[PDB]
C-alpha cells in the first residue's frame, strides 16, 4: 500500500525516533533543575527590576518633556 | 566462557541470545560478539543499554 | 561502461598542458 | 641574547640571528665572508646568483679539496663553489633582518651588512656502518648565524621585476591559523 | 563573490573598529563595563525621539517602548546577521575563509544593519509612522534618521565591545532579554492609571491587587476582577508566565552529548552537545511571519474575487468595526483554521478547528526546523566539517562514520526541537503568558549563559 | 608467529600497553622530574627475547 | 579603519545622550 | 607579436651524437627543451606528451634522427608565475623531411 | 545518601545484598557512561560507587 506506507511509515518512525532521542538526552536532574531555578530567578530579578528602574526614572522626565 | 557470557547478557538486560562468539584482543581484553534472537532488535536494545 | 571512455578521458587530460594553473577540479559540473 | 659586537649607532641598525641551523658550518662561514660589507640589495642579488651558479663563493680557509672555477677569479682566488643551502639560509636571514629594519622605520634601501658571524652549533649524532662489524660517527655540523645591518649613505632601491611578484599565500599557514582562531 | 567581497573593500577600510584587549581582562572589570553598557542602552530605551508629533498617537508616546531612540530596536542587527548566514550557509554568499577576509566579513555583516537601519527607517517615515516628510522636511528627517542611525550605531559598538572580552557574552542577547525581563516586572508593578467607568485604578498586577483590595467593598469581587481582567494584566498572566518559566528551564537543559576528542593529542576528552532546541527559535519565527502576511494577503485578495467559491473557501475576511477600531478578522476557510483561539471557550465551541490549527502549528515549526538545518549549514556534514576543521574526531570512528553518528540525532533533534518549540509556544499563547514561548526561551537561555559564566568566575572572584 | 600460546600472547599484550607516551599533565605535578617515557621500545631497534 | 578604545565609545556615547537632552529641553522652553 | 607559432625541423641526430645508449632519448628531450629557449627566449618550455611519445617511439637508444616540431609562444595565464610567456612544443608527423623550411604558422 | 558503614551494621543479610545489587547495577551503568560521553560528574561517581560496594561487602563479611 504505497499511499499508506508512503507517509505513515515516516510518522511511525518519527514517533519511535523521538523516544530513541529522548531516552538519550541528558535530561536535567531535580537538583540541577533547582540550581537553574535560583540562578534564573536571581538573574530575572537583576534584569527585570534594574531595567524597570530605568523606565520609572524616565517617567518624571518624560512627563515634563511632553 | 561463552556459556557464562550468554547467561550474563540475558539476565542483565532481559534479552535472548542466538550465539556468542569471542576473541581475545591483542591488548589482552576479551571481546564478545553477542548475536541476539531474531525477535530482539539490537539497535533497540542498544538504546536501552545506553550504547547509542 | 564503454571502454573507449578510457581513451577519451586520457586525451582530455593530456589537454591540460595548455591550461596549467586553472585546471577544473570536476568536469562533470552537473551536479 | 648577546651579539658578538655592539652596533655603532643602535637606532640605525637591525639584527637577525638563528641557532642550530642544519646547514654546513664550513660552507656557511665562506658564504658569509663573501657578503660581509655588502649593501643589502647587492648582497641579496649575489646570493641569488650563487643559487643559479652565476657567481661563486670563494673558499679561502676551508678549502681542502675544493675545485677551481672561472668565477673565483672575480675574488682574486682560484677555489670557489656554489653552496645552495648556505646561500638560501643566509637569504632567509637577510629577509628577516630587512623586515626588522622596516619595523623600526629604517631606510631599508640604505642597509649594509656591517657584521656577520657564523658559529658552530652542537653537533647532531647519526652513524654509519663500516666493515668488519664496526660503527662510526656520522655528524651533522650545524651553525649559529648572527648579522647586524646598518644604514649608510649609499642608497639602492629594490629591483622593479622583484617588487612585481605576488604575495604568495600559504594554505598550510591558514589551516593552523583556523585552529587557533 | 568577486563583485561582493571587493565592493565591501573601499568602505570597511574607513569604518572604525574596537581594539583588541592586550591581556585577559579582569571579571570585576568586565562587570563594570557591562553594567555601564547595559545602563546606556536602557537609557536609549526610554528617551523619546525628537520631532515626532503627527502619528506613529502622541498620547501613547507619553505612555510609551514605542517611539524611543531604540524605536528601530536591535532588529536591523539581528536581521543583518541572519540574512548573511542564511545566504552564506546556503553557499549563495561566499565568505572569505581567511581571518582578514573574516574580519572584513564581520564588517560586511555590520554593514547590513547599517543599511537595514536606513532602509527600515525610510519605511516608517514615508508611510506616516512618524509623519509625512513634508511636515517634517529634510531637517527633521535628517535628525530622526541620524538619531535612529546613531542608536543602532552605538548599539553595534557596545555589543562588539562585549563580544571582544571587555564585558560578558554579547550585547544583543543581553539587550533582548533585559527587554523581556523588564516587560514582565513592569506589567506587575506598573503604577500607570487607567481611567474606567468603574473609576481610576492601577495597571501593575501586584500594585493593582492591594489598590483594589482596599478600594473595593466586595473583596470577593477583587478576587475576581483582580485576577481576571480581560483588557489588563492579571496575576494569572503572571502565574501563567511563571509556570512556563519552570518548564522551559527543565527543557532548556535537554541535550545529547556526543563524545569527541582531539585527533592530535591523547586524552583531552570533550563533548559536542546536540541541543534539543537544535534550531533555536528560528523555525516558529519564520512560521509566524508566514501566517501574519497570509492574513494580510488574503484580505486584499478576497476583496476582488469573493464571488468565487475557491477564493472564499481559501479564506474569508470581514471588518469588525463595532465600537473599537476597524480590525480585520477571518470569517472562514483555511485562514480561519490557521488561526489561534482568542478565548478559552472558543476552543470548546469548535473542537475540530482547534486540532486543525495545532497540527499546523506543531507541523509547521517541526517541518521548518527539519528544512531549516540543511539550508542553515548546521546539518551533520557541515557540523562534521567544523569538527574536522578543529581536528576533533569521535574515538573509534573514521571521519565518515561521524556523519552517520551525527545523523542519529541532529535530523530528529531538528524536528522534535521544533515540535517542542511550537507546543510550548501554544501554551504561551493559549494561557496568556507574557512574551510568547519564543520570548521565555530567549530569556531563560541568556540568563543561563551568564549564570554558568558567573559561577565559573565566582570560583575565584 | 600466528601459532601463539595464551601465556605468550598475554605477555606480549602487557608489553603493548607499556609502550605509550606519558600523560602530559604529569609534567605539571609539583615535584615532577620526568620529561618523557624513557622505557619506550621499538619492534625493530630492540627485541623482547621471548 | 580606525580602531576604537572603550572610552571613546563611552565619551562619544555619553555626549550623544547629552545632545538629545538639550534638543528636547531647548525645543520646548525656547518655543514656550 | 609575442604570440607566434613556427614549425621547425630539429636535427636530433647531431644533438645526441656520441651519447650513451641509456641516456639517448632522455637527452633528446633535453636538447628539444634547450632548443625551445633559444628560439623563443622563454625559460618556461612545456613539451607535449605526444612529442615525448614520439621521441620515445623507438626505445631509449634508437631515437629518430629528425623530428618536425611546432613552437607556439603563449601568454602565461597565471599571474603567480614570474614568467609572462611559455612555449608549447607539439609533434608534427611528416611523411618526409626533405626541403622542410622553418615556417611561420598563423592561426 | 552516602553508604556509611555505620548505617549497615544492624541490617540483615538479604537487605544488604539488595543494597549491594543496586550499587553493582549503578556501577555498570556508569561504566557504560565512561565510553559513551558521560559528564565529568558521572566519571567522578565511579570511585564513589566502587568504594560504596567495597563498604557493603566489608560489612557483610
Ligand atoms: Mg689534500
Ligand atoms: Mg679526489
Ligand atoms: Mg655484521
Ligand atoms: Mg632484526
Amino acid at each position: 500500500m504505497d499511499q499508506v506506507m508512503q507517509f505513515v511509515e515516516p510518522s511511525r518512525q518519527f514517533v519511535k525516533d523521538s523516544i530513541r532521542l529522548v531516552k538519550r538526552c541528558t535530561k536535567p536532574d531535580r537538583k540541577e533543575f533547582q540550581k537553574i531555578a535560583m540562578a534564573t530567578a536571581i538573574g530575572f530579578a537583576i534584569m527585570g527590576f534594574i531595567g524597570f528602574f530605568v523606565k520609572l526614572i524616565h517617567i518624571p522626565i518624560n512627563n515634563i518633556i511632553v | 566462557n561463552k556459556h557464562q557470557i550468554k547467561q550474563a547478557v540475558k539476565k542483565l538486560y532481559d534479552i535472548d541470545v542466538a550465539k556468542v562468539n569471542t576473541l581475545i584482543r591483542p591488548d589482552g581484553e576479551k571481546k564478545a560478539y553477542v548475536r541476539l534472537a531474531p525477535d530482539y532488535d539490537a539497535l533497540d536494545v542498544a538504546n536501552k543499554i545506553g550504547i547509542i | 561502461v564503454a571502454k573507449q571512455r578510457i581513451r577519451m578521458a586520457n586525451e582530455k587530460h593530456s589537454k591540460n598542458i595548455t591550461q596549467r594553473g586553472n585546471v577544473a577540479k570536476t568536469s562533470r559540473n552537473a551536479p | 641574547v648577546r651579539y658578538s659586537l655592539d652596533p655603532e649607532n643602535p637606532t640605525k641598525s637591525c639584527k637577525s640571528r638563528g641557532s642550530n641551523l642544519r646547514v654546513h658550518f664550513k660552507n656557511t662561514r665562506e658564504t658569509a665572508q663573501a657578503i660581509k660589507g655588502m649593501h643589502i640589495r647587492k648582497a641579496t642579488k649575489y646570493l641569488k646568483d650563487v643559487t643559479l651558479k652565476k657567481q661563486c663563493v670563494p673558499f679561502r680557509r676551508y678549502n681542502g679539496g675544493v675545485g677551481r672555477c672561472a668565477q673565483a677569479k672575480q675574488w682574486g682566488w682560484t677555489q670557489g663553489r656554489w653552496p645552495k643551502k648556505s646561500a638560501e639560509f643566509l637569504l632567509h636571514m637577510l629577509k628577516n633582518a630587512e623586515s626588522n629594519a622596516e619595523l623600526k622605520g629604517l631606510d631599508v634601501d640604505s642597509l649594509v651588512i656591517e657584521h656577520i658571524q657564523v658559529n658552530k652549533a652542537p653537533k647532531m649524532r647519526r652513524r654509519t656502518y663500516r666493515a668488519h662489524g664496526r660503527i662510526n660517527p656520522y655528524m651533522s655540523s650545524p651553525c649559529h648565524i648572527e648579522m647586524i645591518l646598518t644604514e649608510k649613505e649609499q642608497i639602492v632601491p629594490k629591483p622593479e621585476e622583484e617588487v612585481a611578484q605576488k604575495k604568495k599565500i600559504s594554505q598550510k599557514k591558514l589551516k593552523k591559523q583556523k585552529l587557533m582562531a | 563573490a568577486i563583485k561582493f567581497l571587493e565592493v565591501i573593500k573601499p568602505f570597511c577600510v574607513i569604518l572604525p573598529e574596537i581594539q583588541k584587549p592586550e591581556r585577559k581582562i579582569q571579571f570585576k572589570e568586565k562587570v563594570l563595563w557591562t553594567a555601564i553598557t547595559l545602563f546606556i542602552f536602557l537609557v536609549c530605551c526610554q528617551i523619546p525621539l525628537f520631532g515626532i508629533m503627527s502619528s506613529d498617537f502622541y498620547w501613547m508616546r507619553v505612555i510609551l517602548n514605542r517611539g524611543t531612540l531604540m524605536e528601530l530596536g536591535i532588529s536591523p542587527i539581528v536581521t543583518s546577521g541572519l540574512i548573511m548566514q542564511l545566504l552564506a550557509g546556503a553557499k549563495i554568499i561566499e565568505v572569505g575563509d581567511t581571518p582578514k577576509d573574516r574580519a572584513l566579513f564581520n564588517g560586511a555583516q555590520k554593514l547590513f544593519g547599517m543599511i537595514i537601519t536606513i532602509g527600515q527607517s525610510i519605511v516608517y517615515v514615508m508611510t506616516g509612522m512618524y509623519g509625512d516628510p513634508s511636515e517634517m522636511g529634510a531637517g527633521i528627517c535628517l535628525l530622526i534618521t541620524i538619531q535612529l542611525f546613531v542608536a543602532g550605531l552605538i548599539v553595534l559598538l557596545l555589543d562588539e565591545l562585549l563580544q571582544k572580552g571587555y564585558g560578558l557574552g554579547s550585547g544583543i542577547s543581553l539587550f533582548i532579554a533585559t527587554n523581556i525581563c523588564e516587560t514582565i516586572v513592569w506589567k506587575a508593578f506598573s503604577p500607570t492609571t487607567v481611567n474606567t467607568g468603574r473609576g481610576m485604578e492601577f495597571e501593575g498586577a501586584i500594585i493593582a491587587l492591594f489598590h483594589l483590595l482596599a478600594t473595593r467593598t466586595d473583596k470577593v469581587r477583587a478576587l475576581r476582577e483582580a485576577f481576571y481582567r480581560q483588557n489588563l494584566p492579571n496575576l494569572m498572566n503572571l502565574i501563567a508566565t511563571i509556570f512556563v518559566f519552570a518548564v522551559v528551564i527543565y527543557f532548556q537543559g535537554f541535550r545529547v552529548d556526543l563524545p569527541i576528542k582531539s585527533a592530535r593529542y591523547r586524552g583531552q576528552y570533550n563533548t559536542y552537545p546536540i541541543k534539543l532546541f537544535y534550531t533555536s527559535n528560528i523555525p516558529i519565527i519564520l512560521q509566524s511571519a508566514l501566517v501574519s502576511n497570509l492574513y494580510v494577503i488574503s484580505q486584499m485578495l478576497s476583496a476582488r474575487f469573493s464571488g468565487n467559491l475557491l477564493v472564499s473557501l481559501l479564506g474569508t475576511w470581514s471588518d469588525t468595526s463595532s465600537g473599537g477600531p476597524a480590525r480585520a478578522y477571518p470569517v472562514g476557510g483555511l485562514c480561519h483554521y490557521l488561526s489561534p483561539p482568542e478565548s478559552f471557550g472558543s476552543v470548546l465551541e469548535d473542537p475540530v478547528h482547534a486540532v486543525v490549527y495545532i497540527v499546523f502549528m506543531l507541523g509547521s515549526c517541526a517541518f521548518f526546523s527539519k528544512t531549516w538545518i540543511e539550508v542553515s549549514g548546521s546539518s551533520a556534514k557541515d557540523v562534521a566539517k567544523q569538527l574536522k576543521e578543529q581536528q576533533m574526531v569521535m574515538r573509534g570512528h573514521r571521519e565518515t562514520s561521524m556523519v552517520h553518528e551525527l545523523n542519529r540525532y541532529i535530523p530528529t533533534a531538528a524536528a522534535f526541537g521544533g515540535l517542542c518549540i511550537g507546543a510550548l509556544s501554544v501554551l504561551a499563547d493559549f494561557l496568556g503568558a507574557i512574551g510568547s514561548g519564543t520570548g521565555i526561551l530567549l530569556a531563560v537561555t541568556i540568563i543561563y549563559q551568564y549564570f554558568e559564566i558567573f559561577v565559573k568566575e565566582q570560583s575565584e572572584v | 608467529s600466528s601459532h601463539k600460546t595464551f601465556r605468550i600472547k598475554r605477555f606480549l599484550a602487557k608489553k603493548q600497553k607499556q609502550n605509550r607516551p606519558i600523560p602530559q599533565w604529569i609534567w605539571m605535578k609539583t615535584g615532577n622530574k620526568i620529561r618523557y617515557n624513557s622505557k619506550r621500545r621499538h619492534w625493530r631497534r630492540t627485541k623482547l627475547g621471548l | 579603519g580606525l580602531k576604537v578604545g572603550p572610552v571613546p565609545v563611552l565619551v562619544m556615547s555619553l555626549l550623544f545622550i547629552a545632545s538629545v537632552f538639550m534638543l528636547h529641553i531647548w525645543g520646548k522652553y525656547t518655543r514656550s | 607579436n609575442e604570440v607566434v607559432t613556427r614549425e621547425y625541423t630539429i636535427n636530433i641526430h647531431k644533438r645526441i651524437h656520441g651519447v650513451g645508449f641509456k641516456k639517448r632519448a632522455p637527452r633528446a628531450l633535453k636538447e628539444i627543451r634547450k632548443f625551445a629557449m633559444k628560439e623563443m627566449g622563454t625559460p618556461d618550455v612545456r613539451i607535449d606528451t605526444r612529442l615525448n611519445k614520439a621521441v620515445w617511439a623507438k626505445g631509449i637508444r634508437n631515437v629518430p634522427y629528425r623530428i618536425r616540431v611546432r613552437l607556439s609562444r603563449k601568454r602565461n595565464e597565471d599571474e603567480d608565475s614570474p614568467n609572462k610567456l611559455y612555449t608549447l612544443v607539439t609533434y608534427v608527423p611528416v611523411t618526409t623531411f626533405k626541403n622542410l623550411q622553418t615556417v611561420n604558422v598563423d592561426e | 545518601a552516602k553508604i556509611k558503614a555505620r548505617d549497615l551494621r544492624g541490617k540483615k543479610k538479604e537487605e544488604l545484598l539488595k543494597q549491594l545489587d543496586d550499587l553493582k547495577v549503578e556501577l555498570s551503568q556508569l561504566r557504560v557512561a565512561k565510553v559513551t560521553g558521560g559528564a565529568a560528574s558521572k566519571l567522578s561517581k565511579i570511585r564513589v560507587v566502587r568504594k560504596s560496594i567495597a563498604r557493603v561487602l566489608t560489612v557483610i563479611n
